[PDB]
């Protein structure tokens, strides 16, 4: 249950 | 926005972009 | 905004833009 | 914003940007 | 903000940009 | 802000930059 | 249940 | 449950 | 859960 | 649940 | 709201929750 | 709101809870 | 809010809660 | 807010928490 | 605020906490 | 004329 | 023409 | 006109 | 026409 | 026309 | 409002009157 | 309001009444 | 108000009166 | 405000009253 | 307000009458 | 074109 | 296209 | 081009 | 393309 | 391009 993010 | 129960058991990833409440 | 209850369970990530509340 | 709960059980990351309460 | 109860049982990172509280 | 309760229970970063309260 | 964003 | 940001 | 923030 | 900040 | 005219005649009670306008 | 007169003639409560004029 | 003509002619109580205007 | 006329002719209790105008 | 006109005609009572105007 | 509250 | 408010 | 409050 | 607050 | 809180 | 192209090509008078975006 | 591109090509007059955005 | 792009190619007067951004 | 571009290419009056950003 | 560019290409005259940032 | 207003 | 305001 | 304003 | 105000 | 105010 882990979040990441990239733009 | 009252009694909101945000509970996915999770990931959350919450966006808001420019609310007006 | 009143009583939120935010609980994931995990990864929680908020990006709030410029609210007005 | 009133009697807010974060609980994420896990990693939290709150980036807010110019609110006005 | 009133009542705030932040405890994500985690790492923790608020960043937050200008408010106007 | 008032009875603000940040316990993260871990790493605790917090940047404000230029609040008005 | 983990969470994934790219732009 | 870790979080990840990248821009 | 670790928070890690790149730019 | 440690804290890593990159600029 | 424009030219409202609240005249009773009596007791008033103006409960107004949220409003956005 | 804009030219509002309120004249209840007797006793006058008003309670507003966050509003965003 | 402008032009608020605020005559109860009696006891007046105003409750505002973190208004935005 | 502007030009308010606030003449409740008798008690008045004006309790406004965290305004931002 | 501007042009307020605050004449109760009795007794006053105002109770701000923090206003950001 | 009056008004009368209860919760 | 009084107002009563009890919670 | 009067005005009581009970919270 | 007096105001009473009680909390 | 009086003013009285109470806390 | 998002991507607004005012190009009148000429005089332009634009009065907005207490809008909430 | 986001990517507004304002380009009358003559004269230009905005008059914005207490916006909340 | 972000990426506005005002060039009005002439005279321009912006009169903003108690904005709430 | 974020972004703004302000190049009226000509005379250029800005009348701000009692803005909160 | 951040990243402001005010380039009007003529006179410019800039009256802010007590802001908040 | 141009613009004339009056109140 | 110039602009004239009277009020 | 110009900006005429009368109050 | 100048600008003129009068109150 | 000049710039006049009068009140
Ligand atoms: C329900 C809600 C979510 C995010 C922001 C607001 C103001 C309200
Ligand atoms: C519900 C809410 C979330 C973030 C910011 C505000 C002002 C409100
Ligand atoms: C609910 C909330 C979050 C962050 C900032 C504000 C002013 C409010
Ligand atoms: C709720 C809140 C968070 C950060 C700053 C302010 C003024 C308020
Ligand atoms: C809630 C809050 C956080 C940081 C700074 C202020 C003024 C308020
Ligand atoms: C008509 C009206 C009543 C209360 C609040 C608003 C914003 C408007
Ligand atoms: C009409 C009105 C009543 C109370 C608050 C606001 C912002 C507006
Ligand atoms: C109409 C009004 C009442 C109380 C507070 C505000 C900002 C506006
Ligand atoms: C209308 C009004 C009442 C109280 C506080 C403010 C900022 C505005
Ligand atoms: C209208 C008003 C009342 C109290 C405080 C402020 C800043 C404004
Ligand atoms: C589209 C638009 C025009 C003027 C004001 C707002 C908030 C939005
Ligand atoms: C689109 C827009 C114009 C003027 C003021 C605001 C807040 C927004
Ligand atoms: C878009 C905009 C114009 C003027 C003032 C604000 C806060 C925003
Ligand atoms: C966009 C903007 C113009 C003037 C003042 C503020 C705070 C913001
Ligand atoms: C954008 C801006 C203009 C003037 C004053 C402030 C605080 C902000």
């Amino acid at each position: 249950g882990s979040v990441q993010i990239v733009y | 926005c009252d009694n909101i129960k945000h509970v996915p058991g999770g990931g959350s990833v919450q966006i808001v972009y420019k609310p007006v409440c």
